RNA sequence: CGCGGGGUGGAGCAGUCAGGUAGCUCGUCGGGCUCAUAACCCGAAGGUCGUAGGUUCAAAUCCUGCCCCCGCAA
RNA sequence: UUCGGAUUGCAGGCUGCAACUCGCCUGCAUGAAGCCGGAAUCGCUAGUAAUCGCGGAUCAGCACGCCGCGGUGAAUACGUUC
RNA sequence: GUGGUGGCGAUAGCGAGAAGGAUACACCUGUUCCCAUGCCGAACACAGAAGUUAAGCUUCUUAGCGCCGAUUGUAGUGAAGGGUUUCCCUUUGUGAGAGUAGGACGUCGCCACG
RNA sequence: GCGGUCGCCUCCUAAAAGGUAACGGAGGCGCCCAAAGGUUCCCUCAGAAUGGUUGGAAAUCAUUCGAAGAGUGUAAAGGCAGAAGGGAGCUUGACUGCGAGACCUACAAGUCGAGCAGGGACGAAAGUCGGGCUUAGUGAUCCGGUGGUUCCGCAUGGAAGG
RNA sequence: UGAUGGAGGUAGAGCACUGUUUGGACUAGGGGCCCAUCUCGGGUUACCGAAUUCAGAUAAACUCCGAAUGCCAUUCAUUUA
């Protein structure tokens, strides 16, 4: 929850002071962290999959949920209704936990790690990062890590913006 | 494989229903909740 | 990011609700509104457009902090005052909401106050 | 090759506007509710509109570019 | 079952042959049905002339042309009908059939020339020692026909090599280092469920199981059925196809022949002739082991 | 949260002994950690040759 | 012209009373061809025009071709008696109503846009005339 | 445009009915024998079966089309 | 595999004006193929075969080759059918 | 004035812009309980009232989008005829669609509170 | 004469009710589903843009755009986003006896059906439920077979047999 | 026959869907030529060109629209039978 009270004291002073919002409901708030792991080969053998969804397990401590195709795509082998891959969707303290996890121990825990893309925003104020190398904190458990296939972790937020969100991570931790 | 079914009361031994089902997708002998107007009661109707 | 307004999904389910029930001089509406605070509770004829019974939590009378308890009063008070009208048959509106709270307790009380949903 | 078709099905309205009625009549066969049930109709497995009550038939536009079938009795 | 064997091989011999003669017949009958068709159609095209060369037309009598080149129609349609009639008699054939088929073997070996070893074994339960002790060994494309009496030990044999012997032992044996087993029990009731869950269990391809198992003579409206449902020679076929299938370089054969086909027995004996993997078997048909083995090995007390 | 599919979800402290860096979080009490926020960086064959013959 | 895909390869012969929707007047050219009768105009009809047109302005200006062949038409083999189904698609044509604009030019100096499209007309079998924009 | 019969390694052929995961013979390539060549011997290469899709656990095979070849007609 | 040592990266050493094409040696690191070899085919009857190393000629430097040297040291030869 | 709830073919809507929260509606703080989330107290449900109405929600402006929509005139066409008859024309009667003029950023009620 | 067709469903032809022919144009059916039914509750699609790892043109994730451009077991038409589409619980109304009255109809047949009674499902209750989204998925009588029956039983009782 | 009220999507008209289709702006993408070649990134024939858009067209099995007639009905009227 210190990352939470960061958000509270020291970012929206902080944030306020810059964009000059008349109200403090105006403020950026992150209001989701999605994870999302898509597999593939699961077609092949679903066992990877369920290996997905215990890593999701180990670093979360909440179940996914299995994705699923609606459509089927011939090129490869691939039918609707089979599990392609699956999710998580981290709300609340949990969500400030796992940011405040990253930023602290993870991402400097890759191998070159001097920073992440800026521009990776959708025009509207979210974030979207991805993890392309597994083993990135110790209770990764890297005895049964198989295989490294990576991560889509997504930032949803109430900002408008791209310079919002860039600012709000920014105070919040995010080395850019 | 697609089959018509006569159902029957477990009691009278009285068929009272006629009905389809696969084999495939239904291969246990199949079981319903029917009226009997013999007995004007609702029993259990199985497949015979 | 957006997120839906829950007084228009209300609504939207409200009106899934009124394809199948509708008030009548001889089987008027009971038909709810909630807020994040208080409750409503009008009773309506939609043949005429016009309402036969009022209560709420805003007025004056009720007891009870609890939303709940709130609730199952109006459902005493919006009882006394159709038995007063001189009906006692109503359908049940419930508004777009679920039978299982607030909704509930108002709508069990006022079945025990008297009327026949 | 074409040479086939199927028996024509006597489709559209059997009852008019204006017009008593008996109970259980039937007012307009349709595949698809090209026309909605109303006051004292209703309608079968077929879509098929069919009047509950006496009355005379009313047709009725149900707002802006769908119908409506209505009995009104006397 | 000898007068069996022999009338019903007449009765497929009757069979073969007569639907050979109603193929080439039909074929026969089609092939002239077409070309009177062809010739009616040359004559009908006597009712018309040439646009091209004056003349040509001006055709009298077009009604008789036409009555002759239906009477060439008719000839064909009558040879047609004929085809026809002895189609239906076809259809009436080839039902009592096997349709038999070979088999497929995973085999798989390496450089270990020696596979398993056995020395000075004597082996029991409490020390009653159940056989006298013996020493033997299995090299690579080698079989060995392991013998005796009913509750000899040979079962005994196999737990103890495979460790799940809860007896008492003395003795060496040895197999290789990282050795892959097949294995084909006398004790197989443990299978339980679909077939899409025990290819899953024990790690194979679906498909392959499948086929060994519709080459071992089990139709596919089975595989749709449960192993409890299923016949102990089906549930046998099972067992072997899990063999079969289970890429493997020693085979370890306890009493695959009980309860199948003779038409099994014979698969059996021409595949393992045809491919001479490295194996131990089990039996008492001691025809089959005549056939394949010469070391043969009778254990006993 | 429901019952039974979760995994145990406990507040642990993450160490880094670099800088003796304390933060407290839930996860999977005290902990090993290398390198972190407050420990790493971020937050030649001309040169070879000449060390190699002096120049 | 053909049109590379259709839906139903069979179609009506049709009818053609009355005057033309639109092409009416004269769009994107400076010159266009009139027709003052309805008729059907074939695919080897359009491009014996079209070139026409081409070669007496020496690849000058340019030409718009308004109509299109969407219509199929079928026949009968000679000595095939009537019935026994319909016939075989032979070609492709275009029904052009009166009013209709059938060739526009442009790029090109007057009396060589006249002389073009009087060739044009004696290839086609409509009656027609000239038409200009304004 | 239609009716029959064909499209399986370089050639010829089975397997198609009855789905069970590509084979017979010759030929080619390489190495042996031979003074050398042929024969002979030991090895290999060469095709998801004309092609795009469906059905199936699985298709050369069953189904649907599309593209070529040989007969007729045309 | 502590087999096998190839190949490859790095550091060095010598020769010699010069070691990239294109040298030999060493050290460190990697650690491939290969578990005795199809058809067929080669040498050898005694200090032979087999194996072990040593030197020399060419040579500024460089041979698993060549020439020579010695250490240890077998089995078999019925017999001419082929 | 706000909220609730109904009817009238959105002439009601969609977009943009301005302001407001007195009560109210809302967001909002949480998971203590009923109850719930193929994961998550996001949604559902429950309890509360620190804060802001920023948003949603109200009221106003906007004719940009969409909606409605004439009159005239035409095509078409019933009946009666004519011609040079796969078509064209005439008399009478009806009469579109398109394209507009223009309307239109709502009308009618009921109830609770202020 | 060959080819093709013969029964049924959908569209056009078919001329704004219905009906309407051709060896006129195009297509389908001779089934499926034990949930693809019923009820209660909840939800709304397709594609595009943007960004993101393997991951591409395109799987899966997130936001916005998004009025249907999707889906509706299966042909086409009609219709459906107050859902008939989609998902999760509980079940079996894919009940029994019926049925005013209408549509179509040469006859035989076919279609819809409120409502009554019995006994139930779901739901708090209203209330919905006599299969599916609507229209094809089928065929007489004779003759035999199976089960039940409070029916008959060649003078009587049975039996045979109806 | 008149009046009134209805169902219905035809002639016509239109492109708002489904198909066909012309010209232009732009262009993903596909062609070569050359430089650079690990075949990696370009630059052009006003090269062929999805898709979008402007303008123009088209339809029995297309309709945002939509008649005249004809049809059904009115304890409605008139005239006849
Ligand atoms: N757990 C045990 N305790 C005691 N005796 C046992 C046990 N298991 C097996 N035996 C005995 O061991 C003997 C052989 O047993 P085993 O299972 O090896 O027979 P086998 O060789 O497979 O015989 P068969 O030809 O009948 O299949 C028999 O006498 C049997 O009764
Ligand atoms: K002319
Ligand atoms: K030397
Ligand atoms: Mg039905
Ligand atoms: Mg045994
Ligand atoms: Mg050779
Ligand atoms: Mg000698
Ligand atoms: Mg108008
Ligand atoms: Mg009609
Ligand atoms: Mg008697
Ligand atoms: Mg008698
Ligand atoms: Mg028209």
């Amino acid at each position: 929850n210190r990352l939470k009270e960061k958000y509270i004291k020291e970012v929206t002073p902080s944030l306020v002071e810059k964009f000059n919002y008349s109200s403090v409901m105006q403020t950026p708030k992150v209001d989701k962290i999605v994870i999302n792991m898509g597999v593939g080969d699961a077609v092949s053998n679903a066992k990877n999959l369920d290996k997905a969804v215990e890593e999701l397990a180990l670093i979360t401590g909440q179940k996914p949920l299995i994705t699923k195709a609606k459509k089927s795509i011939a090129g490869f082998r691939l039918r609707e209704g089979m599990p392609i891959g699956a999710k998580v969707t981290l709300r609340g303290e949990r969500m400030y936990e796992f940011l405040d996890k990253l930023v602290t121990v993870s991402l400097p825990r890759v191998r070159d790690f001097h920073g992440v893309s800026k521009k990776a925003f959708d025009g509207r104020g979210n974030y979207t990062l991805g993890i392309k190398e597994q083993l990135i904190f110790p209770e990764v458990d890297y005895d049964l890590v198989d295989k490294v296939r990576g991560m889509d972790i997504v930032i949803v937020t109430t900002a408008n913006t791209d310079e919002e969100s860039r600012e709000l991570l920014a105070q919040l931790g995010m080395p850019f | 494989m697609r089959v018509n079914i006569t159902l029957e009361c477990t009691s009278c031994k009285e068929r009272n229903y006629l009905t389809n089902k696969n084999k495939r997708n239904n291969p246990d002998r199949l079981e319903k909740q029917k009226y009997c107007p013999r007995e004007r009661k609702v029993t259990l109707h199985r497949e015979t | 990011i957006t997120k839906p307004d829950k007084n228009k999904t209300r609504q939207k389910r409200h009106r899934r609700v009124r394809n199948k029930i509708s008030g009548t001089a001889e089987c008027p509406r009971l038909n709810i509104f909630r807020s994040n605070k208080n409750i409503y509770a009008q009773v309506i004829d939609d043949v005429a457009g016009v309402t036969l019974a009022s209560a709420s939590a805003l007025d004056k009378e009720i007891s009870g902090g609890t939303k709940t308890e709130t609730a199952a009063a109006v459902g005493k008070l919006v009882a006394e005052r159709a038995a007063e009208k001189g009906i006692k048959k109503v359908v049940f509106d419930r508004g777009g909401y679920l039978y299982h709270g607030r909704v509930q307790a108002l709508a069990e009380a006022a079945r025990e106050n008297g009327l026949e949903f | 090759s074409n040479g086939r078709d199927s028996e024509s099905k006597r489709l559209g309205a059997k009852s008019a506007d204006g017009q008593t009625v008996t109970g259980g009549s039937i007012l307009y066969r349709q595949r698809g509710t090209k026309i909605y049930p109303g006051v004292n109709v209703g309608i079968g497995g077929d879509d098929t509109l069919f009047a509950k009550v006496d009355g005379v038939v009313r047709f009725e536009r149900k707002g802006r570019d769908k119908k409506q079938v209505s009995v009104y009795p006397v | 079952f000898s007068i069996y064997e022999e009338q019903k091989k007449l009765r497929d011999a009757f069979e073969l042959a007569e639907n050979e003669k109603i193929k080439k017949e039909v074929n026969r009958l089609k092939e002239t049905a077409r070309k009177k068709a062809e010739w009616s159609m040359n004559r009908e095209g006597d009712k018309y002339g040439n646009a091209k060369e004056k003349g040509s037309g001006a055709i009298f009598d077009t009604g008789a042309i036409g009555a002759r080149a239906a009477r060439v129609m008719k000839r064909s349609k009558h040879i047609q009908q004929r085809a026809e009639t002895q189609l239906a008699e076809k259809e009436k054939l080839l039902k009592d059939l096997e349709y038999i088929d070979s088999l497929s073997m995973d085999y798989q070996p390496t450089h270990h020339k020696t596979l398993l070893t056995v020395e000075e074994l004597r082996l029991g339960y409490e020390k009653n020692w159940l056989f006298a002790p013996i020493s033997f060994s299995i090299n690579a494309g080698e079989i060995v026909g392991i013998t005796g009496k009913n509750g000899s030990g040979k079962s005994s044999l196999i737990q103890y090599l495979l460790d799940n012997f809860s007896g008492d032992s003395e003795g060496e044996a040895t197999l290789a280092h990282q050795l892959t087993i097949s294995y084909v029990r006398q004790d197989y009731e443990d299978n339980q469920g679909t077939l899409s869950e025990f290819a899953e269990k024990n790690q194979l391809d679906y498909t392959q199981f499948l086929n060994n198992l519709r080459k071992l003579g089990m139709e596919r409206a089975v595989f749709t059925n449960r192993i409890e449902q299923m016949s102990m020679g089906q549930r046998k076929k099972v067992e072997v196809a899990k063999s079969l299938s289970q890429s493997a370089e020693l085979y370890i054969w306890d009493q695959p022949l009980n309860y199948l086909d003779v038409f099994n027995h014979q698969q059996l004996e021409a595949l393992i002739l045809s491919v001479k993997p490295a194996m131990l078997v089990i039996e008492h048909d001691a025809h089959f082991m005549k056939k394949i083995t010469d070391k043969k090995i009778v254990l006993k007390s | 949260m429901k019952q039974d599919i979760h995994p145990n979800y406990q507040p642990v402290v993450f160490m880094d002994s670099t800088t003796g860096f304390k933060f407290l979080s839930g996860s999977t009490p005290l902990l090993r950690v290398e390198v972190t926020s407050d420990s790493h960086p971020f937050y030649g064959r001309v040169d070879r040759f000449n060390k190699k013959y002096g120049l | 012209l053909v049109p590379k895909r259709v839906k139903h390869r069979r179609e009506f012969r049709g009818k053609m009373r009355g005057e033309a929707k639109g092409g009416k007047e004269v769009a994107f050219g400076e010159w266009g061809l009139q027709a003052t009768e309805s008729h059907w105009i074939t695919n080897r009809q359009i491009e014996a025009a079209r070139i026409a047109m081409t070669r007496y302005m020496k690849r000058g200006g340019k030409v718009w071709i308004k109509i299109f062949p969407h219509k199929s038409y079928t026949s009968k083999a000679i000595g095939v008696r009537m019935g026994k189904g319909k016939g075989a698609p032979e070609g492709w044509v275009s029904p052009v109503k009166r009013g209709k604009i059938m060739f526009e030019i442009a790029g090109v100096p007057e009396e060589v846009a006249r002389e073009a499209l009087r060739l044009a007309s004696h290839k086609l079998p409509v009656k027609t005339k000239i038409v200009k924009r304004e």
